[PDB]
C-alpha cells in the first residue's frame, strides 16, 4: 500500500468533491449509464410496486484524478470510498417508497486516465401502473427513470455505455452469470431511451433522464390451475339443476343458490389478488360477474319451473295456450239396497274425481319438464358462448412484436 | 473548478446558518413556497390518512451569499449542501404517521445574487377526514397545512408560489381524480403566542373516487342478492325450499355487510349510503322471512287444528281475485256388518273430502298472499335500490 | 456550575472512551447487571417473540473518573453523557429483530470514587421457543440473555445486580405501584442467573420470565361454542329419519366447526413440534361429527330399505328387534249370475290387494323399527364417546399448572 | 452587521456557553414548566392497546447564561436557536410502547432577554393505553401521557405545570390545552375529561429519575353509532329470528335448519367481532356476552326443535300415546295458552269385512298421527312462550347495562376538583 | 488503561483506512470468512425470501496495526471500533428485502501481530427460490452468496474458514430441520470486469420442512371431507338430502382451496402436491354430483312418461347378481251403475298397481347403480389419496 497510499495522497491532498470535474463552468460532464438486472424481485399488484435488484454502472471522467502508472510503481486502479469523490447524484425518480439513491455506497474505482467507475447495487421499488384488463393472461410495462437529483442537462449529460464492438447498449443489460429467472414474470423486452426536455423557463437549462422500459409477461399456469379451472367447473355445476326433479326433495334451488355462494367466494379470492384500481375491470372479474348473473338467472328459472310444476288443479285452472305450446314443442325433442247403491256410486264418483285430479297434476308436471328441457339448452348455450367470448380476449392478448432485440 | 472552490471558501468563511439571512434584523425573510404533487400514493379511509409524494419548492434570498461572477471566472450559479445554510423550518401541521419537517436534505441552487432555490422531496402522510356519506361515490376534500414552526410572520414571511399546486409532473391515480386544487394563505393567532401571528399555506385537494372497482366487487353482488330475495314468494310452499333460499340470501348479506364494514372508517360523523342500503336489504330479507313464516303457517291450517275466520274468506277468496285470475278454490250378522261397513266407508270418504276442501281453501289463501307479497316485495326492492343511489348518481352525472 | 465544568475538563483530559478501564494488564472490569420490567408488551406466538419494555441497571467502576470532592467545592457526583465515557458492550444476545442496543442514550451517574451507574431504557424483542402443547392453557419460559458482545471473561466479568436489600438479589425487579399487569399473561416467577461458559461463548446474565396465559378469551370464544356444536351433533341421533333434516344438521355442524378451526388459525402458533390441546379437541370433535354424518347416512339407508326388494336377515331380526330393544328400553307397541260372479271376483281381489299392503307395510315397519333401534344405540354410544373424550381432554388441560420452582 | 449575529457571538463565543452544564448552582434545581396541546387524537388501537396522538409539548425554563440587554443589541427582544445549541431538560414520554421516547421534530428554541428559554416541539406519541372492554361498544377509556426526564432527577430539575395569568392573577394550567386554531375532532372518540397532574412518588428513592413526572390524562368516550348501526342491529335481529322456528310447522318447515343457520350467523358475528378487541382476560365484552347468551339460547332452541320433531313423527307402531300426556297436551295446555248363493257370496262378505277392518285400522292410525301432531304443536307453543320472554329480557338487560355506562363526573374519584378551565384555581 | 490509551493514540496517529492494509500494493489481502447461523427467522414461501440471523466472522492481518507488547506494559490484545479501520466490503449478492452489507459495526479484536477478528451480526433477507412440488413435505435448498464487492481476486482474496457453516450456536427451529449445509468458493468472471475474476463464497442450507402443522390444520380436514364424497351413494334418493351432502362438501373444499391458494407462491414453475390433491378431490366431488344427479333422475322416472329399455333391464335387473340379498322384482239400473262403479274401483286399482310396479323397477335400477357407485367412489378415494401422497411419503421414509 506504499504506492497506493502515495497515490491517495497525490490525488486527494487537494480535491473538492462538492464541485463538478470541469475546467470551465460551461463544460458538461458526460456520464455513461448502464443498468444490470440481477433479479426481478416482485410486482406487488395491490401496491403497484415493482421491486427489482439492480447494479447501476456509472462511468465518467475526472481530470482532477488523472495520474500515470509509471510514477506510482504500477498502481493501475485505486478503490476509494464514494464520499471522497464527486458523484453525479443519480436517483430513481419514479420511486414509491421514498428511497432515491442507492442503498449501499460502494467504493469508486479510479483508473490511470482519470476514468471513474461506480457499480453499486440497489433494491429499487419503482411505481408501475398495472393494466388489469387481461389478468391473469396480461403483460405489463414497468419503467425505471434515472436522473441527476441536482444537475441539469447543461452540467451533467447522460449517454449509454458501449460494448467492445462500439455498439451502444440501449437496453437493460443482463449478465447470465448473475441473473436469476423470476418464477412468475418473463421479461420479453427492456429497451432504454435518453429523453431530453426544455426547461420550465424558455431558453433556460433543460432536463434529461434515462428511462428503461421493462416489458414483462405473466406465467398464468398457477392461476389457470388454481383459480380458473375450479371456477369453471363449479360454475358449470349450475346447469345440473335443470335435471333435478321439480318437486319436494328435489333440492333444485339448493344447488343453484349454493353454487352462487361459491361463485361469490371465488369473487373474494380474485379480489384478494387483483389491484384496487378502477380504470378497468379484470378479465376474471368480468367472467365471474357474468357467471354469477347466469347462476342468478338459473335460480329464477328454477323458481319458475317449480312454480309451474306444483300448480294443483283445485286452485290453478288449466292454461290452454301453455298446453298448445307444449304440443308444439313435443315433436321437436229396496230401500236398504238403494242406500248401498248410493254409497257405491259415491265411491265411484270420488275415485273418478281423484283420477282426474292426478291426470291434471301429471299434465302440469310434464309442462315443467318441457320448460326445463328448453331452458337447459338455452342456459348451456349462454354459458358456453360467454365463457368462450371472455377467454378469447385473454387468448389474443400477446405481447406486441416491438422493434427491439430480446431482453433474455 | 478552482474559481468555484475559491468562491465556496470565501462565502463560508464567517457564515452563520443560525442567523436569519437579512441585512437588518428588523426586516423579515421573504420565502416563496410552492407544492408539487408528484403522486397520490394512498388514501387510507379506515385510518383516515392520505400518503402523497411531493416536492416542496422553497425560494428565498440570502444576503451573505452574494458574489461578483467576474471575480470568480464567470460562475453565476453553484450547488451547495442545504445543511450548511439557513433554511425556513417549514412543518406540516396535520401530520399523522410521518415526519413533521423535511428530513431528506438535498442540495440548493445558489445564484450570484444570493437567490436560493431548494426543492426537497417528501412523503407526507397527513390526516384527511373521510366523509363516508356517499361511499363509494364519494368526494374527499383534504389538505396539507404547511408553515414555519418557530418563526412568526414578523421575522419570516412565506408566500405561495402560485394559487394552484403544481400538477405538471403528477402521476395520474387509478383510484382518484383531482377535480380542484388550491393553496390559501392564512394568518393564524395561536394561544401559545397571542401577541404575533403565524403564517401558513393550506394546500387543499378535492378528489373524486373512481367507483368501478367497488361497483364490480360489492354493489353488483349485493344487487343480485337483493333481487334474489323477492323470488321466494313465487316459490311454492310444497317445494320445501322457501326457507333455504331466504336464509341463504340472508347469510350472504351478513358476509357482505361484514366485508363493507371493514372498508369504511368507524367514525360516527355520518353513516354511509352503502351501509344504509345493506341494512335496508337486511330488514327487507328479515321481513321476507317473517312473512314467509306466516304464509307457511297459513298453508297447513286444517279443520283438525283451525277454523276459517270469516274475514279471511271475505278478503282472500273473493275480494283479492278482483285483481288476480285463478280457480277461486236375507239378513245376517255378517251381511248387515258389511252394509254398515259400506255406510262407514261412505261417511269416512265424505268427511275426508270435506276436510281436504278446507285444506285446499287454506292453500288458496296462502297462494293469493304469496302473489300479493311477491308484487309488493319486488316493487319495494326496486324502490329502495333506486332511492338509496339515485340522489348521488344524478348529482354526479349532472355535475 | 463553573466548578462542575472545571471538574469535567479535568476528568476528560487524556481520557479515551474506547479504552477499557484496566489499571493493570490482566485486570477485570466487574459489571453488575439488573433488570426492571416496566411493561410486558406482548408475546407474539406467530413470530415466537416476546416484546418487553425494561430499564437496565448496569454498575461498574472506572478508576480514571475519580476525584476528591473537597478539591472541587464538594461535588461528589456527576451526570455525564453516556457517549463520553467507556461503556460495557452489554447487548441482548437473544434478540429476534436484530436490535442489540438500548432504546435511549441517557446520563451515566459517576461518583467521586469512580463508581459508574447507568440505567438506560430498552424496548426489546427477544426470542422465545413457544411450548404449544397446552395452548391456550399453557405457561411459557421466556429468557432474556444479556452479555458483552466483544469483551471475553478475562476482560469483563458479569454478575447479577443486587437491589438495595442486598443479599445477592437474583430476580427481575417489578415496582408494584406503577407496574400494570398484562391482560393476557401473569408473571409466576422472574429469577435472574449468571450463566458462565464451559471451560466458545462467554459469561452472560439470563433473566427468565415464567408467564402463565389467562385463557378466559379462548374459553369464551372457542371452547364453549365447540361444546354447544358437539351437543347438537349428539342430538342429531334423536331426530326422526322422516323429518329429512339429519344430513343438514350434522353437515352444517361440521361446517361450523370447520369455520371455527379456520378462524382460530389466526391465533395459534405455526410450529410443528407438537399439536395444541385446543387443536386436538377440535380435531376430535370434527372426527366425531364426521362419524355422526356417516352413521346418520347408515340410519337413513336402513330406514328407507324397500321391503319388497330387501329381505331382512334372520340374525338382524334377532339382534335388532328382540335382543337390543330390551337393553335400550325401546319396547315395540305391539307385543307380537255373471255380474254377481265378477263382482265377487272384484271384491275378493280388493281384499287381496289390501292384505298384500298389510304384508308390505309390516315389513316396512320392521325395517323402520330396526333403524330406530340402531339410532338409539348410536345416540348412547355418541353420548359416551363425547363425554369421555371431552372429560379426558379437559382434565389434561386443567391439570397443567406452572412450576412451583423456577429451576427444577 | 446583524444584531442577531452580534448577540450569538456574545452569548456563545464571548461567554463560552456550555450546553452540558445545567443553568443552576450545584445544589439547586431548574424549574421546568410543562404544558401539552392536543392537535389531533390520531387513533386508539384496542387490539394493540396503543394511543397515537399528535401533541405539541411546551417546555419552559430560565437560563441565566442566555440573558442580554436589548439596548446593547439594537433592542432585539427574541432569538431563535437550534435546540442542540442549548442545554435541554430532555423531557421524554415514559409511557411509549414503540420505543420512541423523544419528540419527533427538534425545532428551534426561543430565548428572550430575561433568559427565558421557551421550546414547543411537536410529536406523534404512541403510548400504552390498557383497554377496558366490559361495555364495548358503549365503553369509555382512560389513557395517559406520562412525561419525565431520564437524564435528571428531582435534585437536578423540578417539573411543574405551566402558569397562566388572568387579570393579573396567576394560576396553573391543569388541563390539556385545546387550541381551536389547531385542533381536529376525532370522529369516534369525544374527550370528556382532560386533566393534568404533577405526580411525585415517595416510594422510589430521591436519586431515581422516575420519582417526578407530569401526567396528562385523556378520558374519552366512544361514539357508538357506527357499531350500533352496523354490528348490533343486524346481530340482534338475526338472533331474535330464532323465535320464528316455533311458528314453523313440523313437516315442511325446516325448523332445525333455520335454527342452526341462526347459530352459524351468530358464530360468524362472534368470531369477526373478537378480532376487533384484544384477548385480555379482565372481562368479557358486552357484545361478546350477548352473543354467547344468544348462542346458548339458539342451542337450546335447536334441542327443542329436535324434540318437537321427534314428538311430531310418532306412530302407533312406534310409540304409545298414553292418556295422561294426551289430556295434558290436548286439553289443559292448549286451553291456558290460547245356501248355494250364500256359499258363492261368502267371498263377497269376507272381502267386505276385511276391507272395512282395514279402513277402520287406517282411520285409527291417522287419528293417532293427528293427535301426536297436535301434542307437538302444543309443545311448540309452550316453548315459544317460555323462550321469547327469556330472550327479550336478557337482551334488554345486557344492552341497558351497555347504554347506562358513562364516565365518572370527575376525572379522579375522590378528588372534587373538576380540572376545567372555568374552575381555574388562582395561586 | 494508560498503556492501552497510549497504544491507541500511537496506532491511529497516521492511519489511512482507504488503502488496503498490505506492505506492497502488488500483494492481496488474505481474508478468512466464516458464517455462523444463529437462527433461521423465517422462510416466506409466498415472497420467496429467507430471513436468517447470522454472524459474519472475518479474519485478516493489518500491516500497520502491529506493536511490541513490551513497549506498552504487556498489552497483547485490544478491542477497537471497526469504523476507523479498513475492512473487507462483503456484500450479499442475492439480497431481496434487506441490507446488502453489514450495518452493525461492532468492535474488532486486534492482536499485537496485526491480526483482526471482526464478527458483526446481520439479519440477511436473501432471495430463495421455493420448489413447491412436494409441499408440505418439501425440501428447500437455500443459499447465501457473499463476496467482496469492489475488490477483485487479485487485490483481496477471501477464503472459507471451514467447509461448513458454523451451527454450534444455532437455535433449533420449530418448522425446519437443516439436513446438510456447505460453503463453496467460486471464481466468477463478470461482463462488467472481464479482465479479472471476482471471488465469492456461497453458503447453502438444505432444509426439510416439519409437516405436522399443515397435516393437522389442512390435510386432515380435507381427508375427512373427501371421505364423505362417496357416502352420497349410500344415501337413499327418498331422503331428499343427497345434494345437501355433496354441495356442502364442495363448498368446504372451496374455502379450503382459498386457504391453500393463499399459502403458496404464485410461481408457474410447478404445481404443488397439495394443490394437485385439492384439484383431484374437487373433480371427484363434481363427478359425484353429476352421477348423483343422473341417479336421482333415474329414480324419479315416471313410468307413464318413460318406457324401460330392454338393455338397461338386462344390464341392471337381469345381469349384475353380485350379492343378491335384493329381490330383483231385481236388476235395477241403479244396481247396474253401482256394479259399474265397483268395476271401475277394481280396474283403477290394477292400473295403479302396474304403474307402481314400473316405478319400482326404475327405483331398483337406481338402487343397483348407487350400490356400484359407492364401492367405485370409495376405492377411487383411497387410490387417489395414496397415488398423490404415498410417493413423497415413502421417498421421505426411505432416504
Amino acid at each position: 500500500k506504499n504506492e497506493e497510499l502515495r497515490l491517495y495522497h497525490y490525488l486527494f491532498d487537494t480535491y473538492d468533491p462538492g464541485r463538478r470535474p470541469v475546467q470551465e463552468p460551461e463544460d458538461t460532464v458526460t456520464i455513461s449509464l448502464k443498468v444490470t438486472l440481477t433479479n426481478l424481485i416482485s410486482l406487488n399488484e395491490k401496491e403497484e410496486t415493482l421491486t427489482t435488484s439492480v447494479w447501476i454502472g456509472i462511468d465518467w471522467q475526472d481530470y482532477r484524478l488523472n495520474y500515470s502508472k509509471g510514477d506510482f510503481g504500477g498502481v493501475e486502479t485505486l478503490r476509494v470510498p464514494s464520499e471522497l469523490v464527486w458523484l453525479p447524484e443519480i436517483v430513481l425518480e419514479n420511486n414509491i417508497d421514498g428511497q432515491f439513491g442507492v442503498a449501499y455506497e460502494a467504493n469508486v474505482l479510479v483508473s490511470e486516465g482519470g476514468y471513474l467507475s461506480w457499480l453499486p447495487p440497489a433494491i429499487y421499488r419503482s411505481t408501475c401502473a398495472v393494466e388489469v384488463t387481461y389478468f391473469p393472461f396480461d403483460w405489463q410495462n414497468c419503467s425505471l427513470v434515472f436522473r441527476s437529483q441536482t444537475y441539469n442537462a447543461e452540467e451533467v449529460e447522460f449517454v449509454f455505455a458501449v460494448d467492445d464492438e462500439g455498439k451502444t447498449i440501449s437496453k437493460i443489460d443482463i449478465d447470465t452469470e448473475a441473473y436469476t429467472e423470476n418464477g412468475e414474470w418473463a421479461i420479453d423486452f427492456c429497451p432504454g431511451v435518453i429523453r431530453r426536455h426544455d426547461g420550465d423557463s424558455a431558453g433556460g437549462p433543460g432536463e434529461t433522464d434515462v428511462i428503461y422500459s421493462l416489458i414483462i409477461r405473466r406465467k398464468p399456469l398457477f392461476y389457470v390451475i388454481n383459480i380458473i379451472v375450479p371456477c369453471v367447473l363449479i360454475s358449470g355445476l349450475v346447469l345440473l339443476a335443470y335435471f333435478l326433479p321439480a318437486q319436494a326433495g328435489g333440492q333444485k334451488c339448493t344447488v343453484s343458490i349454493n353454487v352462487l355462494l361459491a361463485q361469490t367466494v371465488f369473487l373474494f379470492l380474485i379480489a384478494q389478488k387483483t389491484p384496487e384500481t378502477s380504470l378497468s375491470v379484470p378479465l376474471l372479474g368480468r367472467y365471474l360477474i357474468f357467471v354469477m348473473v347466469v347462476a342468478t338467472l338459473i335460480v329464477m328459472n328454477c323458481v319458475i319451473v317449480l312454480n309451474v310444476s306444483l300448480r294443483t288443479p283445485t286452485t290453478h285452472a288449466m292454461s290452454p295456450r301453455l298446453r298448445y305450446v307444449l304440443l308444439e314443442l313435443l315433436p321437436q325433442l229396496a230401500p236398504e239396497i238403494r242406500c248401498c247403491v248410493d254409497a257405491v256410486n259415491f265411491v265411484a264418483s270420488s275415485t273418478r274425481d281423484q283420477e282426474a285430479t292426478g291426470e291434471e297434476v301429471s299434465d302440469w308436471v310434464r309442462m315443467g319438464k318441457a320448460l326445463d328441457s328448453i331452458c337447459f339448452w338455452a342456459a348451456l348455450v349462454l354459458f358456453l358462448v360467454g365463457s368462450s367470448l371472455i377467454f378469447l380476449g385473454a387468448y389474443f392478448n400477446r405481447v406486441p412484436q416491438l422493434p427491439y432485440p430480446p431482453c433474455m | 473548478s478552482e474559481h468555484e472552490t475559491r468562491l465556496v471558501a470565501k462565502l463560508f468563511e464567517d457564515y452563520n446558518s443560525v442567523v436569519r439571512p437579512v441585512e437588518d434584523h428588523r426586516q423579515a425573510v421573504e420565502v416563496t413556497v410552492g407544492l408539487q404533487l408528484i403522486q397520490l400514493i394512498n388514501v387510507d379511509e379506515v385510518n383516515q390518512i392520505v400518503t402523497t409524494n411531493v416536492r416542496l419548492k422553497q425560494q428565498w434570498v440570502d444576503y451573505n451569499l452574494k458574489w461578483n461572477p467576474d471575480d470568480y471566472g464567470g460562475v453565476k450559479k453553484i450547488h451547495i449542501p442545504s445543511e450548511k445554510i439557513w433554511r425556513p423550518d417549514l412543518v406540516l401541521y396535520n401530520n399523522a404517521d410521518g415526519d413533521f419537517a423535511i428530513v431528506k436534505f438535498t442540495k440548493v441552487l445558489l445564484d450570484y445574487t444570493g437567490h436560493i432555490t431548494w426543492t426537497p422531496p417528501a412523503i407526507f402522510k397527513s390526516y384527511c377526514e373521510i366523509i363516508v356519506t356517499h361511499f363509494p361515490f364519494d368526494e374527499q376534500n383534504c389538505s396539507m397545512k404547511l408553515g414555519t414552526w418557530t418563526y412568526d410572520g414578523s421575522v419570516v414571511v412565506i408566500n405561495p408560489e402560485s394559487d394552484q399546486p403544481d400538477l405538471s409532473n403528477f402521476m395520474e391515480s387509478g383510484e382518484w381524480v383531482i377535480k380542484e386544487s388550491r393553496g390559501w394563505k392564512h394568518w393564524v393567532f395561536y394561544a401559545c403566542c397571542p401577541s404575533t401571528p403565524y403564517l401558513d399555506i393550506t394546500y387543499h385537494f378535492v378528489m373524486q373516487r373512481l367507483p368501478l372497482y367497488f361497483i364490480v366487487n360489492v354493489i353488483i353482488p349485493c344487487l343480485l342478492f337483493s333481487f334474489l330475495t323477492g323470488l321466494v314468494f313465487y316459490l311454492p310452499t310444497d317445494s320445501g325450499e322457501k326457507m333455504t333460499l331466504s336464509i341463504s340470501v340472508l347469510l350472504s348479506l351478513t358476509v357482505f355487510l361484514l366485508v363493507i364494514v371493514e372498508l369504511i372508517p368507524s367514525t360516527s360523523s355520518a353513516v354511509p349510503l352503502i351501509g344504509k342500503y345493506m341494512l335496508f336489504t337486511m330488514v327487507f330479507v328479515i321481513a321476507s322471512i317473517i312473512i314467509t313464516v306466516i304464509v307457511i303457517n297459513t298453508h297447513h291450517r286444517s279443520p283438525s287444528t283451525h277454523v276459517m275466520p270469516e274475514w279471511v274468506r271475505k278478503v282472500f277468496i273473493d275480494t283479492i281475485p278482483n285483481i288476480m285470475f285463478f280457480s277461486t278454490m236375507i239378513k245376517h250378522p255378517e251381511v248387515k256388518s258389511a252394509i254398515e261397513g259400506i255406510k262407514y266407508i261412505a261417511e269416512t270418504m265424505k268427511s275426508d273430502q270435506e276436510s281436504n276442501n278446507a285444506a285446499e281453501e287454506w292453500k288458496y289463501v296462502a297462494m293469493v298472499m304469496d302473489h300479493i307479497l311477491l308484487a309488493v316485495f319486488m316493487l319495494v326492492c326496486i324502490i329502495g335500490t333506486l332511492a338509496v343511489f339515485a340522489g348521488r348518481l344524478i348529482e354526479l352525472n349532472q355535475q | 456550575s463553573e466548578a462542575e465544568g472545571r471538574l469535567r475538563e479535568k476528568l476528560f483530559s487524556g481520557y479515551d472512551s474506547t479504552v477499557r478501564p484496566a489499571r493493570e494488564v490482566g485486570d477485570r472490569v466487574w459489571v453488575s447487571i439488573g433488570l426492571t420490567l416496566a411493561q410486558l408488551i406482548s408475546l407474539n406466538e406467530k413470530d415466537e417473540e416476546m416484546s418487553t419494555k425494561v430499564y437496565l441497571d448496569l454498575e461498574w467502576t472506572d478508576y480514571r473518573l475519580s476525584w476528591d470532592p473537597e478539591e472541587h467545592e464538594g461535588i461528589d457526583s456527576l451526570r455525564i453523557s453516556a457517549e463520553s465515557v467507556w461503556l460495557p458492550d452489554v447487548v441482548l444476545l437473544n434478540n429476534n429483530d436484530g436490535n442489540f442496543d438500548v432504546a435511549l442514550d441517557i446520563n451515566v451517574v459517576v461518583s467521586s470514587d469512580g463508581s459508574m451507574r447507568w440505567q438506560p431504557p430498552g424496548i426489546y424483542r427477544s426470542s422465545c421457543s413457544i411450548q404449544v402443547t397446552y395452548f391456550p392453557f399453557d405457561w411459557q419460559n421466556c429468557t432474556m440473555v444479556f452479555s458483552s458482545y466483544s469483551y471475553d471473561s478475562s476482560e469483563v466479568s458479569l454478575q447479577t445486580g443486587l437491589s438495595p436489600e442486598g443479599q445477592e438479589r437474583q430476580e427481575v425487579y417489578i415496582h408494584e405501584g406503577t407496574f400494570i399487569e398484562n391482560g393476557q399473561w401473569e408473571i409466576i416467577h422472574k429469577p435472574s442467573r449468571l450463566i458462565q461458559p464451559s471451560v466458545g461463548r462467554r459469561e452472560e446474565v439470563t433473566f427468565y420470565l415464567i408467564i402463565r396465559r389467562k385463557p378466559l378469551f379462548y374459553l369464551v370464544n372457542v371452547i364453549a361454542p365447540c361444546i354447544l356444536i358437539t351437543l347438537l351433533a349428539i342430538f342429531v341421533f334423536y331426530l326422526p329419519p322422516d323429518a329429512g333434516e339429519k344430513m343438514g344438521l350434522s353437515i352444517f355442524a361440521l361446517l361450523t366447526l370447520t369455520v371455527f378451526l379456520l378462524l382460530l388459525a389466526d391465533k395459534v402458533p405455526e410450529t410443528s413440534l407438537s399439536v395444541p390441546i385446543i387443536i386436538k379437541y377440535l380435531m376430535f370433535t370434527m372426527v366425531l361429527v364426521t362419524f355422526s354424518v356417516i352413521l346418520s347416512v347408515v340410519v337413513l339407508n336402513l330406514h328407507h330399505r324397500s321391503p319388497h326388494t330387501h329381505q331382512m336377515p334372520l340374525w338382524v331380526r334377532q339382534i335388532f328387534i328382540h335382543k337390543l330393544p330390551l337393553y335400550l328400553g325401546l319396547k315395540r307397541p305391539k307385543p307380537e249370475p255373471p255380474e254377481l260372479r265378477e263382482v265377487v271376483s272384484s271384491i275378493s281381489y280388493i281384499a287381496r290387494q289390501l292384505q298384500e299392503q298389510e304384508d308390505h307395510d309390516v315389513l316396512k315397519e320392521d325395517w323402520q323399527f330396526v333403524a330406530m333401534v340402531v339410532d338409539r344405540l348410536f345416540l348412547w354410544t355418541f353420548i359416551i364417546f363425547t363425554s369421555v373424550g371431552t372429560l379426558v381432554i379437559f382434565l389434561d388441560a386443567t391439570y397443567h399448572l406452572p412450576p412451583a420452582d423456577p429451576f427444577p | 452587521l446583524n444584531e442577531e449575529e452580534r448577540l450569538i457571538r456574545h452569548l456563545f463565543e464571548e461567554k463560552a456557553y456550555n450546553k452540558e452544564l445545567r443553568p443552576a448552582a450545584h445544589k439547586e434545581s431548574v424549574e421546568i414548566s410543562l404544558a401539552l396541546t392536543l392537535s389531533n387524537l390520531i387513533s386508539l388501537k384496542e387490539v394493540e392497546e396503543t394511543l397515537t396522538t399528535n401533541v405539541w409539548i411546551e417546555q419552559g425554563w430560565t437560563d441565566s447564561r442566555l440573558q442580554w440587554d436589548a439596548e446593547d443589541f439594537g433592542n432585539i427582544s427574541v432569538l431563535r436557536l437550534p435546540a442542540d445549541m442549548v442545554w435541554l431538560p430532555e423531557i421524554v414520554l415514559e409511557n411509549n410502547n414503540d420505543g420512541s421516547f423523544q419528540i419527533s421534530y427538534s425545532c428551534n428554541v426561543l430565548i428572550y432577554p430575561s433568559g427565558s428559554v421557551y421550546w414547543l416541539p411537536p410529536a406523534i406519541f404512541r403510548s400504552s393505553c390498557p383497554i377496558s372492554v366490559t361495555y364495548f361498544p358503549f365503553d369509555w377509556q382512560n389513557c395517559s401521557l406520562k412525561f419525565s426526564s431520564l437524564k435528571y432527577t428531582t435534585k437536578e430539575i423540578t417539573l411543574s405545570l405551566k402558569q397562566a395569568e388572568e387579570d393579573g392573577r396567576s394560576y396553573p394550567v391543569e388541563w390539556i390545552i385545546i387550541d381551536p386554531e389547531g385542533f381536529t375532532e376525532n370522529g369516534e372518540w369525544e374527550i370528556v375529561h382532560r386533566p393534568a397532574r404533577v405526580n411525585v412518588d415517595p416510594s422510589v428513592p430521591l436519586d431515581s429519575p422516575n420519582r417526578q413526572d407530569v401526567t396528562f390524562y385523556l378520558i374519552i368516550r366512544r361514539k357508538p353509532l357506527f357499531y350500533v348501526i352496523n354490528i348490533l342491529v343486524p346481530c340482534v335481529l338475526i338472533s331474535f329470528m330464532i323465535n320464528l322456528v316455533f311458528y314453523l310447522p313440523a313437516d315442511c318447515g325446516e325448523k332445525t335448519s333455520m335454527a342452526i343457520s341462526v347459530l352459524l350467523a351468530q358464530s360468524v358475528f362472534l368470531l369477526l367481532i373478537s378480532k376487533r378487541l384484544p384477548a385480555t382476560s379482565m372481562a368479557i365484552p358486552l357484545i361478546g356476552k350477548f352473543l354467547l347468551f344468544g348462542m346458548v339460547l339458539v342451542t337450546m332452541v335447536v334441542v327443542i326443535c329436535v324434540i318437537v320433531l321427534n314428538i311430531h313423527f310418532r306412530t302407533p307402531s312406534t310409540h304409545v300415546l298414553s292418556e295422561p300426556v294426551k289430556k295434558l297436551f290436548l286439553e289443559t295446555l292448549p286451553e291456558i295458552l290460547h245356501q248355494e248363493l250364500f256359499s258363492e257370496l261368502k267371498p263377497a262378505v269376507d272381502g267386505a269385512n276385511f276391507i272395512v277392518n282395514h279402513m277402520k285400522d287406517q282411520n285409527n292410525y291417522n287419528e293417532e298421527k293427528d293427535c301426536w301432531n297436535r301434542v307437538a304443536r302444543t309443545v311448540d307453543r309452550l316453548c315459544l312462550f317460555v323462550v321469547t320472554p327469556i330472550m327479550v329480557v336478557g337482551t334488554a338487560w345486557i344492552f341497558l347495562q351497555g347504554a347506562y355506562n358513562q364516565p365518572p363526573p370527575q376525572p379522579f374519584p375522590g378528588d372534587p376538583f373538576s380540572y376545567l378551565e372555568k374552575d381555574k384555581r388562582f395561586i
